């Protein structure tokens, strides 16, 4: 039974953050020989084989992300994912001892209540997954209010994607992850990427080319958008996928939200509210390495795309108009 | 027939094999030694350099 | 670990005039195009989009230099090329042969900047491949930004003569400059300015009233050393807003959302990638930094 825990003995020893380096003086140049990883040209041969590069793979870099555990009634997350849906953590006031809320973007288009032809697609199926948009109003009351003021971009911090997810029936446990690649639990040696529906992502950089220069980032940015519909007000969210740099894209949705500007903006000419001119925020969703293929997938149908090798970075909300 | 006449020009392309002679000895060689750099390291792959 | 290294391979030996000049500059900035160890003379140059028969748009230059990587000068052999790369975020050396020369120091903010004020200076071309090569230009945050301050107030001032002193002319402790406007593309330059109309007239509708009472109360006797720009005189519109009566909760909401739009013209501002330096060396014009993501 000790070899179950020779076992652990192999494992945590095995796993463990590269101690620091601190060699005494009076050993000598010893330190010199301690120093692997920063080397980084190995030599070659004629025919190379594993036994001559065995120690060429062991140094790695250090890559460890920061996980979160969230405690969410299980009214709010619906109960079947695809286990990669990016999230939000709506927080008004702590109320109970430990209870959250979270908000996938499929139940923040039911919060929303948009017109059906803006999404074609989730609207099928976010209507499937709860019940005709009361079932998760009764918790935050102060939805007509929080849009007209417009403190709704300020109460969400973006989370990332999921990890896992234990289910019961009244409380369903949530891991998140955060800082990067979240290490997947049932497949053993996977990495969790972030999975958006074909219907809320924009692209952003599309060309004939009729040249744009590559590089190793593109940068996933969300988007939030107050407006206003049959004489209420209502919010948009959508994604963006560009790599141009935060000095462009700002000017780039710009032009692609200008009929959202003008439709809201006639109505200002009668009455003016200071508190109604606050239009959209944009955040910082994390980064993605270069020409990595977004495949396309299919749920219920529901069409999803996967991002591989997803890193997580957060960012404030940014105001633009 | 308008006053003034006029010349044309194309262009014309062969797809055509080819023979390639070469003497003996024209060129004196240099061969170095392969190494192997290591860069651009993700989470799902790694990619090298020879 | 990660290594770094682009090696250019180069299709003619160079000749030893334009070898001078790029062993005068060993340790240089210029951006380049893709992500690999081999690359082309073509994407080397920041003369891709700045070329001498296309009249250059230094804002749509200035927009193409935070896409691309940059990257650092090792060697100059005869015949290839051999840079550095730089990666967020990385420690690494540089030095800086910029030729209009600023003094830096230890704990000092910096910004890459394309060439502003002689082009013929800080380019050379290279006569026997055919094509040239542009360097970006390294500038301290605060002249980083007091330059691009000018070239937005001078296409404003270029558009309402359809003289030069005003508007070419960026100004700075101790020094005065000449920035490079002979053929300028202002159409790229003019979107900026086209957003600018759009945050500035918002910004004049939420004005705080107590804010205007403030200067009512300051500008005409109680004279300060930053407040010289009015001379003494208010202005005629800041007698007209100002007849209402006050109360608090009106400016708090509207001294939030002045708050919140303050935010976005970071957007419009923007520099390219910063370089916040914590070591540099004096007599050795060495440096180290690490390169900030976009």
């Amino acid at each position: 039974q000790a070899e179950n825990a020779a076992r652990l003995g192999r494992q945590v020893l095995g796993l463990l953050p590269p101690p620091t380096h601190r060699v005494s003086l009076t050993r000598g140049p010893e330190f010199a020989r301690g120093v692997r990883d920063l080397l980084s040209k190995y030599a070659a041969s004629t025919r190379p084989t594993v036994g001559s590069l065995h120690e060429a793979l062991r140094q790695a870099p250090f890559r460890q992300p920061t996980y979160g555990d969230f405690l969410v009634y299980s009214q709010t997350f619906s109960p079947q994912e695809p286990l990669g849906t990016f999230l939000f953590s709506f927080k008004q006031e702590d109320n109970g001892s430990s209870m959250d809320m979270l908000l996938t973007p499929t139940s923040l288009f039911m919060l929303s209540g948009m017109e059906a032809a803006k999404a074609p697609q989730t609207h099928k199926v976010a209507g499937v997954w709860y019940g005709s948009g009361s079932g998760l109003a009764d918790f935050i009351p102060n939805l007509s209010e929080l849009m007209d003021t417009g403190e709704f971009h300020t109460l969400l911090t973006p989370v990332g994607p999921m990890v896992q997810s234990v289910h019961s029936t009244f409380v369903t446990k949530v891991t998140s992850a955060m800082k990067g690649v979240g290490l997947a639990r049932d497949e053993p040696r996977a990495h969790v990427g972030l999975t958006l529906p074909c219907d809320m992502l924009v692209d952003l950089d599309e060309s004939c080319p009729m040249r744009e220069p590559a590089g190793l980032n593109v940068t996933i940015y969300a988007s939030l958008v107050y407006l206003r519909v049959n004489q209420r007000p209502s919010m948009a969210l959508t994604f963006f996928q560009s790599g141009k740099g935060f000095a462009e894209v700002v000017a780039m949705i710009k032009d692609h939200f200008t009929d959202v500007i003008r439709t809201k903006y006639i109505q200002l000419r009668h009455e003016l509210y200071i508190n109604r001119l606050v239009f959209g925020a944009v955040c910082t969703l994390g980064t993605v390495p270069f020409d990595s293929h977004p495949v396309h997938q299919s749920l219920n149908s529901l069409p999803v795309l996967v991002f591989a090798n997803f890193e997580a970075a957060c960012g404030p909300w940014t105001v633009f108009l | 027939h308008p006053g003034f006449a006029m010349t044309v020009v194309r262009t014309d392309e062969v797809l055509a094999e080819h023979i390639l002679y070469c003497s003996r000895a024209s060129t004196s060689m240099f061969v170095g030694l392969p190494s192997v750099v290591r860069r651009e390291v993700r989470s799902d792959a790694v990619t090298f350099e020879i | 670990a990660l290594d770094k290294s682009i090696v250019v391979n180069l299709t003619s030996r160079l000749f030893a005039d334009e070898l001078a000049a790029l062993q005068s500059k060993i340790g240089s900035v210029l951006p380049l195009g893709d992500c690999h160890r081999l690359q082309n003379i073509q994407a080397l140059g920041l003369g891709c989009v700045c070329s001498r028969e296309t009249s250059p748009d230094y804002i749509q230059i200035m927009q193409y230099l935070s896409k691309c990587t940059l990257a650092v000068l090792e060697e100059v052999r005869p015949d290839s090329l051999r840079l550095t790369r730089m990666d967020p975020s990385d420690n690494l050396q540089i030095k800086n042969v910029y030729a209009p020369f600023f003094q830096w120091d230890s704990n000092t903010q910096l910004a890459v900047l394309p060439p502003l004020f002689s082009r013929k200076d800080s380019t050379i071309v290279l006569e026997s491949n055919g094509f040239d090569i542009v360097f970006p230009m390294v500038v301290p945050q605060q002249l980083g930004h007091a330059i691009l301050q000018q070239l937005l107030v001078y296409h404003i001032y270029s558009k309402i003569s359809a003289l030069d002193l005003y508007t070419t002319n960026v100004s700075f402790m101790g020094r005065t400059y000449r920035l490079d406007v002979d053929n300028t593309d202002p159409r790229t330059a003019l979107r900026v300015l086209d957003d600018l109309s759009m945050y500035l007239c918002i910004l004049s509708a939420l004005v705080p009233r107590g804010c205007l009472r403030l200067l009512t109360a300051l500008v005409r006797h109680d004279r300060h050393p930053l407040t010289e720009v009015f001379e003494g005189v208010v202005p005629d519109e800041v007698t007209r807003i100002d007849l209402d009566q006050l109360s608090v909760p009106d400016d708090i909401t509207r001294m939030r959302v002045m708050f919140s739009y303050l935010q976005s013209l970071s957007s419009i501002f923007n520099l390219g990638p910063r370089l916040h330096v914590y070591a540099y060396s004096a007599e050795t014009l060495a440096a180290s930094c690490w390169y900030s993501p976009r």
